[PDB]
DNA sequence: TATGTACAAC
DNA sequence: GTTGTACATA
């Protein structure tokens, strides 16, 4: 449809299979595919019972991947029914995607500049990590070794002098792997994206059953001025030839209307002319041409159910 | 091109035929769809109709 | 037609009546109103007051005057102090009145700055040529023994009802109908105009209707196949656009406005089919021989004569006996009529 | 029972002003159980209603301008929650 | 909208552009008629170009 | 959204807290029934 | 000055 | 629906 479409989707989709399990990736793709998918159908399509579905929804919806829009249904055979529709809404899924990618660099980032930093005992007979600072404290009477204030035994140095070089390198196993993620959140910065609604997902559906339960069309209600936390987001041209013998048409058509305009113009009789002297007014050339025809061609011979509608 | 009022809650669209005349009504989703439907199909039928009109002319 | 023949956007637009007083909140607009909604001074309506203040408040660029021949009045000229105004613009058809007070115009708005020819404009196709008439009807003896004897003030509604001018109206808008003309009769008598209406059953606008009903009656008429004819009266006399209008007929007229004529025959000017061949619009004026309306409509007509316009005068219609049915035709009827309307006398 | 997104200025009348608001009707706010449930009069009967959740109310008192885990994790229909 | 064409204006447009006769002796009588053509041309982008 | 403005990157959405989602009497009765609503041309 | 008529407001 | 006020003319 759009370019901005494929790159969203691709984006959500690495995310989805890298960052998330497998019927993670089988949950959000049929969404994906589809527009918003009932939850009914979705269990269909993927033949996986409420037990499994729920646990990858409720993961989904946590990271604002996947959006939730309950509505009530009527159909005539049943009973009024709640459906539950699952969509995707790219603006919050990509939002949530930069926040965690800068989240997840800064923690590594974090963590090598702390690993970096002189380490800190710890006692290990109760367990209690002590700085270098809040050790220095602690020194006895011989100064050997650093006491515990509630053991009073020493202090065993704690390890972490080696990884040194373990978490650069995992910053840079992850920021090769990360690539993608940030090639394209590049793009969708460079344009715009409109966010999705219920109503405007439903523009590109695809359904998934034949007879599914769930009526997918949004029918709001009439005036009702009640909001939900999250409900909303921000001629003919006809042509005339006109052939030689039209044209002789029409100039008849002009005469006959100047004709009928005319007469409906005539002035009354009483001001046609001055009324003084009245009374009160109270109360066969064919064969001409076949004959020249026939001497000319015998010339070119010689010489060779109920619902309201409107028309639109 | 029966399109049914855009006060009313459903979506469906008929296309009748000229003749029992064949009818075939469809039922949307969503109203854009539906207009964008609507008018691509006006543009055929319209066109069509002068075409036949031409033709009914000689 | 503001909304028309320019780009101004209707976000721009107010308009200041007794319907409706919002006002646009842009900028700068405009506001289209009314003397009577600007020149009262006593007692305002606080929704009407709050207006008053917006019009005054603003330093406006521009004021136009319609009609101009009615603000050297007593109160009207207050509308050209109060509201300040940078430019003011006068237009009328007519720029005469019976006072002298015509000449204020020079110290309140300006000088005059152009005038047209009527005849210059009519042979042009601007606007449609008219045949006016002046119709006398002879007054009955049953009715005319009465209009000696009565007093000066009971006279008008005495002669203006007579027999025979219902009989020279009806026949008149019978023959235009079946001509397929838009007819419009007016009428400065209230009493006339109801009698006449019910009778040929047909719509009347006087001071009294409301305003959506006679918007709806003007659009109806403009519009309508079976509204051929409608009865109009004082308040559309002036400034009306009825652009589908072709004949018009007077059976009532104020004393001696010469203003008043000039007006109402402009209803038919701008008739639509003003340029077909042969077309010619009508002015009727119906008036009682042998009346105090002679000496009226004599002088009633001083200034289209002074345009160029020709009034002649119809002593009888012709085909008017072969009629069917007619108005009070019958000795019966028009003894009937003679003690109603002395009633009210 | 509305934000009044536009109110009329106090200096001049029929001037309308601009202010910060989003006109959305507010409800009638009452107090079942516990719990805050709100009702909307709809414009053009019945109103409508449902339950203020916390969070809604903890982000909207947020705006104001010194002194259960493992059901939601998995499954656990809006119902459950 | 009704637009008014002439056997006489035909020839013009087909002398004026050759591209419109191009696109008017391969389709008016394989795919469809000469009045389908013409309400298809002034519409296209084509006769805006 | 706002935190995500505070460290540089440019949020892809909105806070919802900025969705501004915001004569009776009739004088001529003879011509009752005959007169068609010709409002609009 | 008196008298019609139309208009805005309460 | 009625009362206090203009405008346009004798
Ligand atoms: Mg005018
Ligand atoms: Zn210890
Ligand atoms: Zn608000």
């Amino acid at each position: 449809d759009r370019p901005i479409d494929d790159i969203v989707k691709n984006l959500l989709k690495f995310v989805v299979r890298g960052f998330y399990g497998g019927s993670f990736v089988l949950v959000l793709d049929a969404i994906l595919f589809h527009s918003v998918l009932a939850e009914d159908d979705l269990k269909q399509l993927l033949s996986i019972n409420k037990t499994e579905l729920g646990p990858l929804i409720a993961r989904l919806r946590s990271d604002r991947l996947i959006s939730i829009h309950k509505q009530r249904e009527y159909p005539p055979n049943s009973k009024s029914v709640e459906r539950v529709y699952y969509y995707v809404k790219y603006p919050h899924a990509i939002d949530a995607i930069k926040w965690k990618v800068h989240q997840v660099v800064q923690r590594l980032k974090d963590d090598l500049d702390k690993n970096s930093e002189p380490n800190g005992y710890m006692c290990p007979i109760c367990l209690t990590k002590y700085t270098q600072l809040e050790a220095v404290q602690l020194l006895n009477f011989d100064r050997t070794e650093f006491l515990c204030s509630l053991c009073d035994e020493p202090l065993v140095e704690d390890d972490s002098g080696k990884k040194n070089k373990e978490k650069q390198d995992k910053l840079n196993r992850l920021m090769d792997q990360i690539q993608p993620i940030i090639d394209s959140l590049k793009k969708i910065d460079d344009s715009r994206i409109e966010e999705n609604t219920f109503e405007i997902a439903l523009a590109r559906l695809i359904p998934p059953q034949n007879q599914s339960h769930a009526a997918y069309t949004y029918n709001p209600k009439k005036g009702s001025t009640m909001f939900r936390p999250g409900d909303s987001a921000p001629a003919t041209l006809h042509i005339n030839i006109t052939t030689a013998s039209d044209e002789v048409a029409q100039r008849e058509l002009q005469e006959r209307q100047a004709e009928e305009k005319r007469k409906q113009n005539a002035v009354p009789e009483w001001h046609k002319q001055s009324t003084i002297g009245k009374t009160a007014l109270g109360r066969e050339e064919r064969e001409n041409e076949k004959t020249l025809n026939d001497y000319y061609a015998a010339l070119a011979k010689k010489q060779a159910l109920e619902d309201e509608f409107e028309d639109v | 091109l029966q399109a049914t009022p855009a006060s009313s809650e459903k979506m469906m669209l008929r296309l009748i035929g000229k003749v029992k005349p064949q009818r075939h009504m469809f039922s949307f989703n969503n109203r854009t769809v539906m207009d964008n439907i609507k008018m691509t199909l006006q543009q055929i039928i319209s066109r069509y109709k002068d075409a036949d009109i031409y033709e009914e002319k000689r | 037609q503001f909304l028309q023949w320019c780009t101004l956007q209707p976000e721009n637009c107010a308009v200041f009546t007794s319907d409706n007083k919002e006002m646009f909140q842009t900028e700068s607009g405009l506001v289209v109103s009314t003397y009577s909604m600007v020149a009262n001074t006593r007692n305002r309506s606080h929704d009407s007051q709050k207006v008053m203040d917006f019009l005054t408040g603003r330093e406006w660029g521009f004021i136009i005057l319609d009609e101009v021949h009615v603000v050297p009045a007593a109160m009207f000229r207050r509308v050209v102090s109060t509201i300040a105004a940078h430019a003011k613009l006068g237009l009328t058809a007519t720029l005469v009145r019976e006072d002298d007070k015509i000449g204020d115009l020079n110290f309140l708005i300006g000088p005059k700055l152009y005038e047209a020819n009527w005849m210059e404009l009519s042979q042009k196709g601007h606007i449609a040529n008219v045949q006016c008439a002046e119709v006398w009807c002879p007054m009955t003896a049953e009715f005319y023994q009465e209009y000696l004897r009565e007093t000066a003030r009971k006279r008008m509604l005495l002669y203006i009802m007579n027999p025979t001018k219902f009989q020279a109206c009806q026949f008149l808008i019978q023959y235009h109908e079946r001509r397929g003309d838009k007819i419009i009769v007016f009428s400065d008598n209230v009493y006339a105009l109801q009698e006449y209406a019910l009778k040929m059953g047909k719509p009347f606008i006087y001071g009294s209707t409301p305003q959506q009903e006679r918007m709806n009656i003007l659009q109806n008429f403009q519009y309508n196949d079976q509204i051929n004819t409608i009865f109009l009266s004082k308040v559309g006399d002036t400034s009306i656009d009825l652009p589908e209008a072709t004949c018009l007929i007077q059976i009532s007229s104020h004393y001696g406005s010469r203003r008043q004529e000039a007006q109402r025959l402009g209803r038919i000017l701008r008739a639509k089919r003003r340029n077909d061949e042969g077309f010619n619009a009508f002015f009727y004026s119906l008036v009682s021989k042998d009346t105090q309306e002679m000496y009226y409509s004599t002088k009633r007509q001083a200034f289209l004569v002074d345009q160029g316009y020709a009034f002649k005068v119809i002593t009888h219609l012709h085909g008017m006996e072969n009629i069917p049915n007619l108005a009070y035709a019958s000795p019966r009827e028009r003894r009937e009529l003679l003690q109603e309307v002395l009633l009210k006398n | 029972m509305v934000c009044e997104t536009d109110v009329p200025s106090e200096d001049d009348p029929t001037q309308l002003v601009s202010r910060g608001g989003c006109g959305n009707t507010q409800p009638t706010i009452r107090k079942d159980g516990l719990k805050l449930v709100g009702s909307w009069k709809k414009d053009r009967d019945e109103p409508e209603l449902r339950v203020l959740s916390t969070e809604e109310i903890l982000n909207i008192f947020k705006h104001i301008s010194v002194f259960l885990e493992t059901l939601e994790h998995n499954g656990a229909p809006h119902h459950a929650i | 909208v009704n637009v008014n064409l002439s056997r006489e204006k035909i020839l013009n447009i087909f002398e004026n552009y050759p591209i419109v006769k191009k696109a008017y002796t391969d389709n008016v009588p394989k795919n469809f008629k000469e009045p389908e053509f013409w309400a298809r041309f002034f519409s296209s982008k084509l006769f805006r170009k | 959204p706002r935190k995500l403005q505070d460290l540089g990157l440019k949020p892809a959405s909105v806070d919802p807290a900025t969705i501004k989602r915001q004569k009776g009497k009739i004088t001529n009765t003879h011509m009752t029934g005959i007169l068609k609503d010709y409002s609009h041309r």
